[PDB]
This record gives structure tokens, C-alpha cells and sequence, in this order.
């Protein structure tokens, strides 16, 4: 099987700035009869299928940006995007043709640098839609920070918890290269109801101190 | 041209699954569709191919036991079976046009993808729950809402609102695994706070497998 | 040599 080898594994430039992805092919894949590279270049955003960009190495793809070109022959090749727009973070795919199996490369993700975001915290108390069913769920939210890192602790009347909770985070958004947190405690209504104050603390670097977010029962 | 995908599936393992791939837009004998799976935190796996003239096919090693690729011809559907199934084979699939290089034009085309998950766990539809705003949840002019999508099995549920016509400020988070082995996730967005009594916001969740729809109207 | 077989759908003699 012919193996595509991209490097880096993850990169991540400022706004404009270039970006370059190597592929590696473990067996040349060139046909000198018609001098053609028998290699494709994909885009993979989230939730979505792949979008090819580049074919027969060099050929964009109709429709694509001329930001994305490009290069190489043999075993050996690049994908350059020559100004990185906030649109472009997502996960980069190289692709040959020359024999079966088809394979690809193993990806490579583009972030974006940006400056630093402190994140806007809300709460939220569980429905009572959800109560009357016997469960309390509750949210805090963490909106639009920057860098990824950011730690969040429940507190209930003011007793630290732990290993009641979970916790996502979005891809960077397409447009202003922030994350999102969302994370759920939940509790039985029965204990829900033994308790007052409800709390998310959220340790951020671009906040001074923790910020804490709490409401009464 | 395009290539509209059967819904999510959970399969108990060593049982078999069958995903349908319906195409439009072309003469549908004229090219062959691929099959290609996608696992979480794998690279991208080819599995095999079919010519939807003549249905000739050609498969993988690493599944060519257990795959079978068949075309209706007078449906314009292509359809791909994997049996004696495992946990390996939770992922996601897609049936594709990959780089149909004609002289003529060139491109290439995906269905929106099926995702499989081998379980013995059993199809469960989700609860919908508002988070509704609030003081707590204002910061500045702008206000949170979103919807607690709870307790469904197996993935995945998609949340749009006000039916795709809010599309800016919209997080949908990655679904969680809670400890009962069902899934839960949360979608919110940001609004102006200072229209919150003449602007309606409603979520529309879908989950396939279970065959819900609910649209969420969430209010202060 | 490529194998022609790998995707049907690509003509080597297209651009």
C-alpha cells in the first residue's frame, strides 16, 4: 500500500500568514509517460465531508481560492496557503490515485493566532421541564476565549466538586478564531433541592483571578 | 449532483449493516461511486469501489471479507454492506465521487455521511430542554440562550435555529458520554439582550435514528 | 506505472 505522510501533525500562524503542509509518498508516484502526479489535496471542516482543492498536485480545483496552491513531484510534495484567512482552520488532507488501496494522508489541522480573549461566563439553572422529570441539569457557558486552555469548578454552596460534571469545546470559530466551553453538572433533583447557592468559577488566562457565576435556588 | 446518505444506525456487534446512498444530478451508470470510512481519531479509510454500469467492484483487504458493494441501477442507489461487525467499525462513512477527472470538467462529490455505532446499547430519543436567558446569563448588550439536547443514544443529533435562518453566534457543542452510556449535548447562541421580548428563538433538533424532531420555542 | 483501476473515474490523457 502506498502510505502519505504529512508533517506537521497541527500548525497554527497568525491571521495572512503562510501556511505550509508537506506529503510524503512512501512510493513514487509520478507516470513519466505523461508526467503527471497522480495526487489530491482535500479540506475537512467539522461535520462535514471532505472538499477536494488540488488535483494532479498542481491543478486547483475550480471554484477553489488561488490562496491554495500546489507543488511537488515524485514522493515528496506541499500544500501552500499563501495568506491564511479565519475561514481556513480545519484539517488537511493529501490523497493518491496512482494504485489501490486509495489511500490518504493522516491530516494535518491549521489553527489560527490570535490575540488573547477573555471568555464571557453565563449561567444557567435547570428547566423545570427538567425537574418535573426528576433530574437537574446545569450549564455554565464559556463564550468566545482565547488561548484553548480554560478550567472551570462547580461549587455547590461553596463546596468544591469534582466527577459530577463533563465538558466540550468547539473548533475555533471560522470567524473570529475563538473556543467555547459548555459544561453540565448534574445532580438528582432530590439533592438539587437540599442545596442554595450554585456556582461556575472559570480560570482563564486572560482573566486577572477566577470569575465566579452563581445564583440561588 | 449529488449524494443524499440513509440515516444513523446503531447494530449490535457481529450483526450487519447496509447503508443506502441515493445519487441525482447525472447519468448515474456513467461513474463509480466509492465508499470511504472515517473513524474518530483515525486518517481517512478507502474501502472499495463499484462502476454503476456494469457493477463491477473492487474492494479492500483490510475489509474485503466482510464488505459488499451493490448498485440499484434503476433506483440510482449504491449500497454498501459490512457484516460479522465489530467495535472497530463504529465511524463514519461516506459514500463518494472521488476526483472524477473527465476531460471535460473535474470534480468531486461526498454525501453527507452515515455514522454507524456497533453497540448493544439500545436507540433512545433525546430530551430537549431550554436554557433559557436570564440576568445570569447577560453579559454587556447581549444575552445567552441555547437548548440541553439529553439523554439520546446513539450519536448524532443536529441542532439548527429558527430554522437555519440564525446562523451567527451559533456554538453546537461536541456531544458528551455520561456515565449511563447515553449521550447529552448543549446549543446556544448569543443575541442582543435588548430584544428579547420581540425576537422568537426556537432550536430544531433532530435524531435519525430514533425518528424525533422537536422545535424548542425557549423564552426568558 | 499507475494503475488505472485505482478510480475509474480518472482519465489520465484529462487535465
Amino acid at each position: 500500500d502506498i502510505v502519505m505522510t504529512q508533517s506537521p501533525d497541527s500548525l497554527a500562524v497568525s491571521l495572512g500568514e503562510r501556511a505550509s503542509i508537506n506529503c510524503k509518498s512512501s512510493q513514487n508516484i509520478l507516470f513519466s509517460s505523461n508526467n503527471k502526479n497522480y495526487l489530491a489535496w482535500y479540506q475537512q471542516k467539522p461535520g462535514q465531508p471532505p472538499k477536494l482543492l488540488i488535483y494532479w498536485a498542481s491543478t486547483r480545483e475550480s471554484g477553489v481560492p488561488d490562496r491554495f496552491s500546489g507543488s511537488g513531484s515524485g514522493t515528496d510534495f506541499t500544500l501552500t496557503i499563501s495568506s491564511l484567512q479565519a475561514e481556513d482552520v480545519a484539517v488537511y488532507i493529501c490523497h493518491q490515485y496512482y494504485s489501490s488501496p486509495l489511500t490518504f494522508g493522516g491530516g494535518t489541522k491549521v489553527e489560527i493566532k490570535r490575540t488573547v480573549a477573555a471568555p464571557s461566563v453565563f449561567i444557567f439553572p435547570p428547566s423545570d421541564e427538567q425537574l418535573k422529570s426528576g433530574t437537574a441539569s446545569v450549564v455554565c457557558l464559556l463564550n468566545n476565549f482565547y488561548p484553548r486552555e480554560a478550567k472551570v469548578q462547580w461549587k455547590v454552596d461553596n463546596a468544591l466538586q469534582s466527577g459530577n460534571s463533563q465538558e466540550s469545546v468547539t473548533e475555533q470559530d471560522s470567524k473570529d478564531s475563538t473556543y467555547s466551553l459548555s459544561s453540565t453538572l448534574t445532580l438528582s433533583k432530590a439533592d438539587y433541592e437540599k442545596h442554595k447557592v450554585y456556582a461556575c468559577e472559570v480560570t482563564h488566562q486572560g482573566l486577572s483571578s477566577p470569575v465566579t457565576k452563581s445564583f440561588n435556588r | 449532483v449529488q449524494l443524499v446518505q440513509s440515516g444513523a444506525e446503531v447494530k449490535k456487534p457481529g450483526a450487519s449493516v447496509k447503508v443506502s446512498c441515493k445519487a441525482s444530478g447525472y447519468t448515474f451508470t456513467s461513474y463509480a461511486i466509492h465508499w470511504v470510512r472515517q473513524a474518530p481519531g483515525q486518517r481517512l479509510e478507502w474501502m472499495g469501489w463499484i462502476k454503476a454500469g456494469n457493477g463491477n467492484t473492487r474492494y479492500s483487504q483490510k475489509f474485503q471479507g466482510r464488505v459488499t458493494i451493490t448498485r440499484d441501477t434503476s433506483a440510482s442507489t449504491a449500497y454498501m454492506e459490512l457484516s460479522s461487525l465489530r467495535s472497530e467499525d463504529t465511524a463514519g462513512y461516506y459514500c463518494a465521487l472521488l476526483t472524477v477527472i473527465t476531460p471535460d470538467d473535474a470534480f468531486d462529490i461526498w454525501g453527507q455521511g452515515t455514522m454507524v455505532t456497533v453497540s448493544s446499547a439500545s436507540t433512545k430519543g433525546p430530551s430537549v430542554f431550554p436554557l433559557a436567558p436570564s440576568s445570569k446569563s447577560t453579559s454587556g448588550g447581549t444575552a445567552a440562550l441555547g437548548c440541553l439536547v439529553k439523554d439520546y443514544f446513539p450519536e448524532p443529533v443536529t441542532v439548527s435555529w429558527n430554522s437555519g435562518a440564525l446562523t451567527s453566534g451559533v456554538h453546537t457543542f461536541p456531544a458528551v458520554l455520561q456515565s449511563s452510556g447515553l449521550y447529552s449535548l448543549s446549543s446556544v447562541v448569543t443575541v442582543p439582550s435588548s430584544s428579547l421580548g420581540t425576537q422568537t428563538y426556537i432550536c430544531n433538533v433532530n435524531h435519525k435514528p430514533s425518528n424525533t424532531k422537536v422545535d424548542k420555542k425557549v423564552e426568558p | 506505472n499507475p494503475d488505472p483501476n485505482a478510480n475509474p473515474n480518472v482519465d489520465p490523457n484529462a487535465n
